[PDB]
Formats: structure tokens, C-alpha cells, sequence
């Protein structure tokens, strides 16, 4: 077809980013996927005049243990002018939400030519004892800012007929997904679904449940004991001192008072009356998220991290520190019993998905977690089309007691 | 002899263009030579006489190689390419041969055809004795010994080539770095022989000339730190410069090639040998070699004298890494497949930093390891660690950081790594509880710090020259010196608890190392945190 000329934002060039070794298994498995596309004509080879460069690895799905091929564009995708797609407040509130592999369709349609250059990729050889495997896209890439955007067009008629037949259906396209939310029951949504497949598979793009809203807030829930030693208070006016960032109107002069003297922390204390009522009066304030947030869409997402122990995991997401848009806790996936790497990534995808879902935007992410350990195993247990942005902290030992809560 | 090969479309940096820089006339010898030599690859093609619709130039030089064009600013002009050396492949990562060679590919590099457009960028001038009128003018119209392209270019080229041979034969194993082409293989000797013709005649029927099996070197290969076999390697031993009188400058070198050295022959050390450097005014100035110097300098003699021979990757095996600790933030490793049989080994220093512990160390070990094996053999080793898997799943499964060890068994080589002490998870009934206290004046350095106890006891000390945390730190210095083996101790510092949570068993500050040291004697500590100034 008729190419839509694509350019880079002004002033920026293409990426060179270097490849992370990849092991064994991984490698034929992209080599493999990569002769055959390129006898398809989607990609082609490369030669040294070419300078640029992106990662690129192979990840699996479950009942699809074959191989599938994903690249890290997002530097790329960072550089990439700007275009075209909206985002409805409407799946944010369905009974129920499924995703759906669209990333295939975007192969039909061809790239730009002086565009393509700057998808240059790599498939690395073990030990070096071969020179690089240089390629490039000559269609739309996949996981590409720049695709789902100029298979816009194509897309619309596409659904129309399931659109315009089932307005009591919401469908959301970000990237290689599609979410596909309706709030009739199971068995018609399953249903209404694969009848979806199928209309799509009719024209040839291919595609093989989440529960919105049912997501709400955690609350911080203060202990209770029938009797309270210097230690329990110590630690309970700690967690509120520092909980009064978020509520202004908790106070903890009463406590503190019984708190005087040099006693022992076993010691036991009994509440003075007024002690009980301060106490009782902020156990009501954190009833309820704080007052006057609200999402501003021209700011970056935040979400934070913090390792519980026992398999537990706290969030927040945020856009101004103490102003949570929303807050969670996590367990372990049932058979990561021994590894935290392959958790925290669980983790970080449901968290980027819920983003998109809500917001239709992806959250910038602090790990607690090395950056070493996390380049060297994320690939391991990654299962998303998208890549979010992330850098490595130091958890606070408070902002840690505090959402235990 | 030129080729018949597609060139590469070359162009200059964004916006720059071709040199122009003056040439410098010569003796009437080294102008009499560069007449002479240019004449010949002249005839030979390679090179074209220009006029003067090229203001390009770059300066030519005449060196008598005993027992030269200088293109530094047109490289500076040209594009970059990708890369010219992804990762050198390491022995441990080969499998054995039967039968290997590596041919001088040598002068291929001007058997290349550079992109005729370019051609006109690589312009030089042959001046003139008495500086006549003109002077012999020329240009390039293959690859130049020097220019930015050249290797890259080279390589790919090399690279299309041989990849039907490749097809065609592909149990066998072609190598190319810079100007040589290992081959190896497991046919015997003569099928080899055969197939190396066979290819050697492949390439020449590009225009890529190729040496006699007459003129062909021959293994041992040297690369780069090992003696190459095709069933092993070895590491060429090393030599150490028995001397009277030492330079700076020299035990640097010194000290340079042993560091090296200590990944293959642990035991090596040099602590002494690094101290000659301390207060070193000058790289010439001559030390005076320690009696402990030298009786370090001289056990690395006898530690250097014995080779280390080498294995393989047999691909058929398991990979096996194990680790040891030879001091604080020491560790040693080795990797085999079959016990005794070493692949490949080496160490790590680890600067204490901030605030480490051993557990976190071995940790980063693994990691390091993991993943250079994932780039020399594609896949990882089982570990076997001195660890206990109880110290393990204490620690990881409390510890405020994501981490993880890859599938690892325990092997009981002692020193083990072991937690050096645990903080109780709740106040300890009957025992005293300090309440300590620390502050300085930014500005002065005084301080003072102390505590009181449910039990009566106080104390309290000024501090001369002290500051914002030392003072804080100092309080529970104290509280830890005067407690005996329980105490409960309450302080306000986010620093100071936050730290002690890591359970850190080294520091880099002295003090740390006060408090830890003081913390493994008690026999059960509690420290809880308070917010300060209320
Ligand atoms: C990929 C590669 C790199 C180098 C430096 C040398 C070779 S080789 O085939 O010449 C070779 C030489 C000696 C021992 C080996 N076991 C191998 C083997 N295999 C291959």
C-alpha cells in the first residue's frame, strides 16, 4: 500500500542500544522466528552502514509454550514523533474485562523506507563466535508506538459491525492489546468474545478475565488490644506521625504523653481517657482515601513497591508523593514460592495493567531491587507486549509499617 | 588481486566534508620510495592517479618497516557503523577439535572494493622536492589500511562470503577476528586438509588470495592469555622481573600483572606489595622493597611457576559453579562439568561500601557469574554455595530487596557465610532499656551523647569535632558497650535503625564497624525506633 510517512522527533536520532545476552533455548527460537519472517518479506537484512540498534527477546504465553518474539522499542517509541486513539472512563467500571493479541494485524501494512533503518535489530551468538544476526522491520513493528497508531483507520472498520451491533461493550486498544469489557455475565461475554475472534479472524489478524472496579483501595486499619505496652504505642505513634502526611488531621500529642518517662517497653500502659478519645477520633480519619485528588492526565503516572515478606507486596500509585490515585497489596503467584524476581515482575504487569485500564497510560516504576538482578531475570518471566520505564530505589522503612496496614 | 563483490554505501558524518590537510615534503629518499611503492598498487589497481577537481587531501608518511597514510582526521568525518567486536569468544566457551587452522587472510583488505562515491574523500598527494608546480596525486578504490570502514566492512563482506561454505560444510567451524580465520573441525587431519583447500580455493575465487598450507601457522594458538590445543588449554605461565632496585611506576605494573594473574592462580596476593605505593611522590622514584614485600614477592614465584591446564564445553554436561570466601568481600569460583576438570575460574574484590554483608555479597557473586556463563555457554550453572539453606531463607525471605539465587545446593566448604547476629523481633522481657540520645552542633562538631535506662542507669559524653550522625550512632555505641547480653534500645535515628536492619557485618565507616562488632557479642538485642523531637 500507500506508505504514511513516519520521523523522528526533531533533533533526535536512531537508537543504538545494546543487546543483553540471551541464553540457549532463546536464541534458535528468535533465529528461528526470524528466517521465516524474513522469507515473508517483513524483515530483511542488514549491513554495517547501519549504526542503529534495539534489544530484542523471546517470551511464552500459557497452553502457547511456542516461542514469541518481543522487542524493547522503547527508546524508540521515546524518540518517535508524536499522533488518534481516546481513552473511555467506561471499562474502568465493567463487571469484566478480557485482552486480546492484536499485534499481528500491524505485519500487513509496510513501513516508510527511510524510516525502517532505525528498527534495526540484533540476534546475538553464544560465546560471539559469530558476527551478529542484523535485521530490519519493513512493516509495522510490533510493540511500536507508531503501529497501533497508523493501523488506526483499519482497525475502526474492523470492529464497527461488533461495535455498532453491542454498544453495551466497551473496547479499548493500547498497542498490540485490545480490552474487551461488558458487565453481561460470563457466559454471553465468553461467548460475545470468541464471536469477536472470529469476526477478526474472518480478516485475518488472529487473536488468542479481569474484574474492574472490584479493585478498590486497601484501607489502614490500626491495631486493637485490650491492653497496651510501651512498645505497641511506640510503634503506633511512629506509624500515624508519618501517616499525618496524608492527613493533616491526625494527631498523636496524647499518646505521646503516656509515652513520658523512662519505662520499659514490655511495661504496660493504661489509656487515659483522652488518649482513647485522640485515638478513636483517628481511626475514623483514615476511614477514607484523603481529600482532593485527582488524575491530571499531562503528568507522568507513579508506582511504587515495597517487599512485605511472606510473599506480600504493597503499591501506590501516585502522581504527587502522599496523593495516591489508588494503593494495593499483592500475594504471590501460587508456585513462586522461592523466587522474588519472578513475583515482583507478576507484580509489575497486573499494576501496569490496572494503569492502563484506569488511565490508558503505563506507571513509571521504582523496583526495590538491584538493577543487576533485574536486567539478569526480568526477560525469564515477562509476559506482556509492552515494556514499562523503571528505575531502582531504597525503601523507606516507614513507608513500609505504614501500608502493612 | 581486486573482487567482484557488491560494495557498501558509505557517506560522511552529517553535514561534515572530506579532509584538507597539507602535506608534509620529504627527504629525497622518502619521496623517492612513496614514487616507487605507489606505482606499484598504481599498476595494481587498487589506486588512481586524481587531478584537481578533488580538494581533499590526506598526509602520506614513508616509514622503512625494518626486520603509511594518515587518515585521523577523514575517520573523524566518516559514519559509524555498528560493531567491530560485539565480545571476543572465551577459550572455556570452545568445544574441542580434532584438527585446527588459522589462515592469514592478511592483505584482504585491499582485495575490498570501497564505494566508489566515497573514493574521492580518500585523496593524498606526493610532494615535491623543491615544491615544482604539481604533486602526484591519488585516491582509493578499495579498502584503506587505516580508514574508519575498513574492518567492518571487511568483516561483512568476509561474512557473505563464506556463508555458503558455511551451508555446504557445517560441521565445520570458521572464525573470523581482524585479519585471520580460525578453522577447526573434527574430520582427521587429511578430510580436513581437503576442506581447508576446498575453502582456500572458495575465497580465492573471490579475488581473496590465500597462504600455502606451506606458509600457515600452526597450534598452539596464542589467544590472548591462553595457549590454545584442540583438546586444551593452557595458561602460557607467567614471568616476573627479578630485580635490584624498584620504581613506582614499576610495582604499578607489577602489581597489574598479578591482579591479573589471581584469577587463575588464587592464593596470589599483593596487600604488601600495594603498600610500597602509600605518600608515592614520583612514577620514577625507587622504593625500598618491605622484608614482608618480599616474602610476597617471592611465594608469587613459586604460586606463578606451576602452568594451569585446561577444558572444553562439552555440551552434553551439566555446568557446575562453585564459590568460596577467602576473606571479607574475597570470593573465588570455579567452573567445571566434571569435578577437577576446570572450565574457566577467577575472583572478586569487593569494596565494602556503605554498608554490606556477606549474603548480600555472595548474592552479587552468583549474579555475576550467571551472567557472564549465559553469554560464553547460553545457559547458567547449577551453584553449589557455603551456605546453609536455613541462613538463606532466614535472611532473603526478610530482607527489604528483592533477590534470588538460581537453582544451588549447600557444599560444606568451610569458612560458611553465616549471619552474624539478628535483631529480636519484639522488646526482651528483663532486660535493661536504653534510651539513647545523640546531637551536634553542624557548625562547631560538638556533641554530646547518652541515655538513661529503666533501670536508673545514666551516662552522657561530649564529643569534640564530631557531627550530624557519628553523635547518634556514638549513642548507641554507648548503650551497646554498658549493656551486657540483653538490652532493649530505643533511639530516633532513621539512619541508624534503617542501616542496622541490613544487619550489615561491614562498613566503611570505623564506627559501624564499632557497633557491629559490639552487636554480635550481646546475646539478644531489640532496637526500636521513635520519632524524634516531640
Ligand atoms: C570460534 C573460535 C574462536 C577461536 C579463537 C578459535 C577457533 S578454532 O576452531 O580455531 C579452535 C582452536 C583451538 C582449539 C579449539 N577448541 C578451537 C575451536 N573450536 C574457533
Amino acid at each position: 500500500i500507500e506508505t504514511v510517512p513516519v520521523k523522528l522527533k526533531p533533533g533526535m536520532d536512531g537508537p543504538k542500544v545494546k543487546q543483553w545476552p540471551l541464553t540457549e533455548e532463546k536464541i534458535k527460537a528468535l533465529v528461528e522466528i526470524c528466517t521465516e519472517m524474513e522469507k515473508e518479506g517483513k524483515i530483511s537484512k542488514i549491513g554495517p552502514e547501519n549504526p542503529y540498534n534495539t534489544p530484542v527477546f523471546a517470551i511464552k504465553k500459557k497452553d502457547s509454550t511456542k516461542w514469541r518474539k518481543l522487542v524493547d522499542f522503547r527508546e524508540l517509541n521515546k524518540r518517535t514523533q508524536d499522533f488518534g486513539i481516546p481513552h473511555p472512563a467506561g471499562l474502568k467500571k465493567k463487571k469484566s474485562v478480557t485482552v486480546l493479541d492484536v499485534g499481528d494485524a500491524y505485519f500487513s501494512v509496510p513501513l516508510d523506507e527511510d524510516f525502517r533503518k532505525y528498527t534495526a535489530f540484533t540476534i546475538p551468538s553464544i560465546n560471539n563466535e559469530t558476527p551478529g544476526i542484523r535485521y530490519q522491520y519493513n512493516v509495522l513493528p510490533q510493540g511500536w508506538k507508531g503501529s497501533p497508531a497508523i493501523f488506526q483507520s483499519s482497525m475502526t472498520k474492523i470492529l464497527e459491525p461488533f461495535r455498532k451491533q453491542n454498544p453495551d461493550i466497551v473496547i479499548y486498544q493500547y498497542m498490540d492489546d485490545l480490552y474487551v469489557g461488558s458487565d453481561l455475565e460470563i457466559g454471553q461475554h465468553r461467548t460475545k468474545i470468541e464471536e469477536l475472534r472470529q469476526h477478526l479472524l474472518r480478516w485475518g489478524l488472529t487473536t488468542p478475565e479481569l474484574h474492574p472496579d472490584k479493585w478498590t483501595v486497601q484501607p489502614i486499619v490500626l491495631p486493637e488490644k485490650d491492653s497496651w505496652t510501651v512498645n505497641d504505642i511506640q510503634k503506633l505513634v511512629g506509624k500515624l506521625n508519618w501517616a499525618s502526611q496524608i492527613y493533616p488531621g491526625i494527631k498523636v500529642r496524647q499518646l505521646c504523653k503516656l509515652l513520658r518517662g523512662t519505662k520499659a517497653l514490655t511495661e504496660v500502659i493504661p489509656l487515659t481517657e483522652e488518649a482513647e478519645l485522640e485515638l478513636a477520633e483517628n481511626r475514623e480519619i483514615l476511614k477514607e482515601p484523603v481529600h482532593g485528588v485527582y488524575y491530571d492526565p499531562s503528568k507522568d503516572l507513579i508506582a511504587e513497591i515495597q517487599k512485605q515478606g511472606q510473599g506480600q507486596w504493597t503499591y501506590q500509585i501516585y502522581q504527587e508523593p502522599f496523593k495516591n490515585l489508588k494503593t494495593g497489596k499483592y500475594a504471590r503467584m501460587r508456585g513462586a514460592h522461592t523466587n522474588d524476581v519472578k513475583q515482583l515482575t507478576e507484580a509489575v504487569q497486573k499494576i501496569t495493567t490496572e494503569s492502563i485500564v484506569i488511565w490508558g497510560k503505563t506507571p513509571k516504576f521504582k523496583l526495590p531491587i538491584q538493577k543487576e538482578t533485574w536486567e539478569t531475570w526480568w526477560t525469564e518471566y515477562w509476559q506482556a507486549t509492552w515494556i514499562p520505564e523503571w528505575e531502582f530505589v531504597n525503601t523507606p522503612p516507614l513507608v513500609k509499617l505504614w501500608y502493612q496496614l | 588481486p581486486i573482487s567482484p563483490i557488491e560494495t557498501v554505501p558509505v557517506k560522511l558524518k552529517p553535514g561534515m566534508d572530506g579532509p584538507k590537510v597539507k602535506q608534509w615534503p620529504l627527504t629525497e629518499e622518502k619521496i623517492k620510495a612513496l614514487v616507487e611503492i605507489c606505482t606499484e598498487m598504481e599498476k595494481e589497481g587498487k589506486i588512481s592517479k586524481i587531478g584537481p577537481e578533488n580538494p581533499y587531501n590526506t598526509p602520506v608518511f614513508a616509514i622503512k618497516k625494518k626486520d603509511l597514510v594518515d587518515f585521523r582526521e577523514l575517520n573523524k568525518r566518516t559514519q559509524d557503523f555498528w560493531e567491530v567486536q560485539l565480545g571476543i569468544p572465551h577459550p572455556a566457551g570452545l568445544k574441542k577439535k580434532k584438527s585446527v587452522t588459522v589462515l592469514d587472510v592478511g592483505d584482504a583488505y585491499f582485495s575490498v572494493p570501497l564505494d566508489e562515491d566515497f573514493r574521492k574523500y580518500t585523496a593524498f598527494t606526493i610532494p615535491s622536492i623543491n615544491n615544482e608546480t604539481p604533486g602526484i596525486r591519488y585516491q582509493y578504490n578499495v579498502l584503506p589500511q587505516g580508514w574508519k570502514g575498513s574492518p567492518a566492512i571487511f568483516q561483512s563482506s568476509m561474512t557473505k562470503i563464506l556463508e555458503p561454505f558455511r551451508k555446504q560444510n557445517p560441521d565445520i567451524v570458521i572464525y573470523q577476528y581482524m585479519d585471520d580465520l580460525y578453522v577447526g573441525s573434527d574430520l582427521e587431519i587429511g578430510q580436513h586438509r581437503t576442506k581447508i583447500e576446498e575453502l582456500r580455493q572458495h575465497l580465492l575465487r573471490w579475488g581473496l588470495t590465500t597462504p600455502d598450507k606451506k606458509h600457515q601457522k600452526e597450534p598452539p594458538f596464542l589467544w590472548m592469555g591462553y595457549e590454545l590445543h584442540p583438546d586444551k588449554w593452557t595458561v602460557q605461565p607467567i614471568v616476573l622481573p627479578e630485580k635490584d632496585s624498584w620504581t613506582v611506576n614499576d610495582i604499578q605494573k607489577l602489581v597489574g600483572k598479578l591482579n591479573w594473574a589471581s584469577q587463575i592462580y588464587p592464593g596470589i596476593k599483593v596487600r604488601q606489595l600495594c603498600k610500597l605505593l602509600r605518600g608515592t611522590k614520583a612514577l620514577t622514584e625507587v622504593i625500598p622493597l618491605t622484608e614482608e614485600a618480599e616474602l610476597e614477592l617471592a611465594e608469587n614465584r613459586e604460586i606463578l611457576k606451576e602452568p594451569v591446564h585446561g577444558v572444553y564445553y562439552d555440551p552434553s554436561k551439566d555446568l557446575i559453579a562453585e564459590i568460596q570466601k577467602q576473606g571479607q568481600g574475597q570470593w573465588t569460583y570455579q567452573i567445571y562439568q566434571e569435578p577437577f576438570k576446570n572450565l574457566k575460574t577467577g575472583k572478586y574484590a569487593r569494596m565494602r561500601g556503605a554498608h554490606t554483608n556477606d549474603v548480600k555479597q555472595l548474592t552479587e557473586a552468583v549474579q555475576k557469574i550467571t551472567t557472564e556463563s549465559i553469554v560464553i555457554w547460553g545457559k547458567t550453572p547449577k551453584f553449589k554455595l557455603p551456605i546453609q539453606k536455613e541462613t538463606w531463607e532466614t535472611w532473603w525471605t526478610e530482607y527489604w530487596q528483592a533477590t534470588w539465587i538460581p537453582e544451588w545446593e549447600f557444599v560444606n566448604t568451610p569458612p560458611l557465610v553465616k549471619l552474624w547476629y539478628q535483631l529480636e523481633k519484639e522488646p526482651i522481657v528483663g532486660a535493661e532499656t536504653f534510651y539513647v540520645d545523640g546531637a551536634a552542633n553542624r557548625e562547631t562538631k560538638l556533641g554530646k551523647a547518652g541515655y538513661v535506662t529503666n533501670r536508673g542507669r545514666q551516662k552522657v559524653v561530649t564529643l569534640t569535632d564530631t557531627t550530624n550522625q557519628k553523635t547518634e550512632l556514638q549513642a548507641i555505641y554507648l548503650a551497646l558497650q554498658d549493656s551486657g547480653l540483653e538490652v532493649n534500645i530505643v533511639t530516633d535515628s532513621q539512619y541508624a535503625l534503617g542501616i542496622i536492619q541490613a544487619q550489615p557485618d561491614q562498613s566503611e565507616s570505623e564506627l559501624v564497624n564499632q557497633i557491629i562488632e559490639q552487636l554480635i557479642k550481646k546475646e539478644k538485642v531489640y532496637l526500636a525506633w521513635v520519632p524524634a523531637h516531640k
